[PDB]
């Protein structure tokens, strides 16, 4: 709370200058430590006054008023830093009506091939900033990834659904800005089997209990045993899960040996006092018939006679001391083997059931991410969780469609447009495009650079979908080959009776089998409309894109009948079902941290590319190509807030090389 | 520093796991039939033990003796001093089956006795031929 609220929700250390920030105010972080504190109120206090109303612009006027002394004594330093906030998309980004309009004159022109959340974020921005832009779009619609399904009342996305916390999401001010019905996620999600019962708590609980285990367990492995490397190849996490859940099945067998050798080494210590009870028995026994026979003989008699009698006595209750010690022993490890018998260790790790549950844990996994856990980096797959929002992830109740679209107003937005050719010189950019409809009407536009935000998947195609001339520099061209660009589809079923549990958004269903984990494991209930919302995770994505969707729309009543009872599953109204890898405007869902790749490969596909020079000999040129998308920022990405940050991000990098950066002096 | 705590992730056993693409469910049952082998050889001293307790049957109930209750006396009969030379023949030195033997005289009067009772009954050449036995 307070001005450092501003900062947290800003995404910013609210006592320590960023590394951005040193780059533009390098006087202040080498000078004294009191006026750090000042530009860092100066700093926060600003970003606060965007975040309170972000309705309407933050001017530097209206910042200086509301800013007070003794804070409000250097104008400059006030003006250079409300300058880099909205350079940089801190403050006066997203849809706000502006105080002082437009410059009617522009400077520099850009295109921005794709009209998805980045490339409109940064449309948005270079406009505001009073460049030309015009946006090139392959489709006939905004918001890229973010695709709404509309027909009559029913609404439901075929794409992104998910704000994920507003602590600290710069959605969390886009909802203040457009009107977003915003409902929170109910965590509980019950889990039904193949037959169509539900899991006990028991069991749920522990099953999800061991597959938070496991993980833990994977990330032991790769940190403190740097299990990483493996045969020349990096470990995925998957990889890494199998030999957890096989080293946890090794423990189960080794405690089973240990305990069962314990028994043995009882009864054979058993065994042997058996013999020498058994043996001893035999001896008393005889001598009892030596003292018999002595004592057959009638007195009166000699002492060796009389001695004899009392010997054997005194022999025989000697070992008939000895028997009764060696049985009061047996007693002791008769009942020290009958524990043993009772306190047996675990029959097995996990069971068939068991394990097919927790398959349905890694169906989810691999749902997160895109992608079977096999490709996974095992190093590297989380490495953006730091960064996550705090707060409970919500969904959009009147489809995320409504945010694109509120992008796009007052944009250059040329729709049905497909680039083909990127050209970039020295001394500027054109790039061609064909009209969708009939390929052969062709397009060239001219501009001082280009901004890229085409899908990672689009731009790992082969044969190239786009081809860059001159060709992208190798760095560039194998972080995309490194770099793991996945999978997820959602099947839509449209249905006139809700009959389901209205209480709950999201409830699971158990495949049959590992393999078959993902295929519609998962069914969410969002809407005010009746519509269920089955994802296709995992391998399953990628093979149910080959199969129909009336097959496909098939088992998903048969999973829904058999958690309901054929009676209550009424034929589906409407029936969409995506096909993202399919879509060659996407090729794909979203990125992943493939193994082999890193997060430095994010960082990789944003630097922007500066061509050659045309005149052999003249001096080293501006850059041309810029890049943003999901797939450029290493601290976000595949998430929609990820690709607004790197629309915003480009465009004041861009904006910073043709329109110059005042704030640095 | 250390994994999460029920699973035991050795240093050692990862690489014996990881050492070849069938390693896994190679170690995995090569425990799977060693335990095997345990539960058969349980089986087997489970029936050898049970053998044994068949014959102990009866226990030794049958061979037991009553206990003689008799009040130790201190006084030296010409007999109590007989039954002693044996048993010092037969025992040597143990003192208590001296003293259960008489069962009259205490292992202090059987101790006392071999000095008292010294050159008299010969009790040095005597424990000799203990020995030789
Ligand atoms: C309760 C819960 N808390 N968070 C939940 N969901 C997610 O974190 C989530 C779901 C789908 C996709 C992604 C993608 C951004 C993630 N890229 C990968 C996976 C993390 C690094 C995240 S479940």
């Amino acid at each position: 709370s307070g001005v450092e609220g501003a900062a947290f929700q800003s995404r910013l250390p609210h006592d320590r200058m960023t590394s951005q920030e040193a780059a533009c105010f390098p006087d202040i972080i080498s000078g004294p430590q009191q006026t750090q504190k000042v530009f860092l109120f100066i700093r926060n206090r600003t970003l606060q006054l965007w975040l309170d109303n972000p309705k309407i612009q933050l001017t530097f006027e209206a910042t200086l008023q509301q800013l007070e002394a003794p804070y409000n004594s250097d104008t400059v330093l006030v003006h250079r830093v409300h300058s880099y906030l909205e350079r940089h998309g801190l403050i006066n980004f997203g849809i706000y009506k502006r105080i002082k309009p437009l410059p009617t004159k522009k400077t520099g022109k850009v295109i921005i091939i794709g009209s998805g959340v980045s490339g409109l974020a940064a449309a948005r921005q270079l406009q505001s900033f009073g460049m030309d832009v015009t946006l090139l779009e392959a489709r006939d619609r905004v918001g890229g990834r973010v695709a709404t399904f509309r027909k009559g009342n029913y609404v439901a996305d075929l794409g992104a659904m998910v704000v994920t916390g507003l602590g600290g999401n710069p959605m969390a001010v886009v909802s203040k800005q457009v009107n977003m019905e915003l409902a929170k996620i109910k965590q509980k999600c019950p889990l039904y089997e193949a037959n169509g019962q539900a899991v006990p708590k028991e069991k749920d609980e522990m099953v999800e209990q061991e597959f938070n285990r496991l993980l833990e367990a994977t990330s032991y492995l790769s940190h403190q045993l740097d299990f990483n490397v493996l045969n020349n190849k990096p470990v995925s996490l998957g990889q890494a899960l199998e030999v957890v859940i096989q080293l946890q099945e090794k423990h189960v067998k080794d405690e089973q040996i240990e305990h069962w050798k314990k028994i043995v080494k009882t009864q054979e210590e058993l065994k042997e006092l058996l013999n020498k009870m058994v043996n001893l028995k035999e001896k008393i026994k005889e001598l009892h018939q030596q003292y018999k026979e002595a004592s057959e003989v009638k007195p009166p008699r000699d002492i060796t006679a009389e001695f004899l009698v009392k010997s054997k006595h005194r022999d025989l209750t000697a070992l008939c001391k000895e028997y009764d010690e060696l049985a009061e022993t047996q007693g002791k490890l008769e009942e020290k083997l009958q524990e043993l018998e009772a306190n047996p260790p675990s029959d097995v790790y996990l069971s068939s059931r068991d394990r097919q549950i927790l398959d349905w844990h890694f169906a989810n996994l691999e749902f997160a991410n895109a992608t079977p856990l096999s490709t996974l980096s095992l190093k590297h797959w989380d490495q953006d969780d730091d960064f996550e929002f705090t707060g409970s992830h919500l969904t959009v109740r009147n489809g995320y469609s409504c945010v694109p679209v509120a992008l796009a107003e007052g944009l250059d937005i040329k729709l049905n447009t497909a680039v083909r050719q990127v050209r970039y010189t020295a001394s500027g950019c054109e790039v061609i495009a064909v009209n969708t409809r009939s390929t052969s009407q062709t397009f060239i536009y001219k501009c001082d650079a280009v901004l890229c935000t085409l899908p990672l998947g689009v731009l790992k195609q082969q044969p190239p979908a786009v081809q860059f001339v001159p060709p992208l520099p190798e760095w560039k061209t194998s972080a995309v080959q490194r770099m793991g660009f996945g999978n997820l589809n959602k099947v839509v079923l449209c249905f006139d009776r809700v009959f389901w549990d209205p209480s709950v958004n999201l409830f699971g269903h158990v495949g049959s089998t590992t393999a078959s984990r993902g295929e519609l494991f998962l069914f969410w209930n969002l809407y005010k409309a009746p519509i269920l919302l089955a994802l296709v995770a995992g391998e399953a994505a990628g093979i149910m894109e080959n199969i129909s969707d009336d097959v496909i729309v098939g088992r998903c009543l048969a999973i829904l009948k058999g958690i309901f009872g054929s009676s209550a599953v009424p034929q589906p109204k409407e029936t969409v079902v995506s096909r993202w890898r399919a879509d060659p405007w996407a090729r794909g869902s979203y990125s992943y941290v493939a193994a082999g790749s890193s997060g430095n490969d994010y960082d990789l596909m944003a630097q922007p590319i500066t061509p050659g020079p045309s005149i052999p000999g003249a001096p080293q040129p501006i850059p041309r190509l810029f890049f943003a998308g999901e797939h450029t920022i290493r601290n976000y990405p595949a998430t929609v807030h990820g690709a607004l940050l790197s629309g915003l991000r480009e465009a004041g990098r861009i904006a910073d090389q043709f329109l110059g950066a005042m704030y640095t002096l | 520093r250390k994994p999460p705590k029920g699973m035991f992730l050795s240093q050692e056993d990862v690489e014996a796991v990881s050492a070849n693409a069938t390693a896994a469910t190679t170690v995995l049952r090569q425990l799977d039939m060693e335990l095997v082998s345990v539960k058969r050889q349980i089986q087997n001293i489970k029936q050898t033990n049970s053998a044994l307790k068949e014959k102990l049957d009866g226990g030794i109930e049958p061979y037991r003796l009553p206990e003689v209750i008799q009040k130790c006396n201190a006084r030296w009969t010409t007999e109590e001093q007989l039954l002693a030379v044996q048993a010092i023949r037969k025992y040597g030195r143990d003192f208590q089956a001296i003293s259960d033997v008489i069962g009259n005289k205490s292992v202090v009067q059987v101790k006392n006795f071999f000095v008292n009772y010294r050159r008299r009954f010969n009790i040095d050449e005597v424990l000799q031929e203990w020995e030789a036995e």
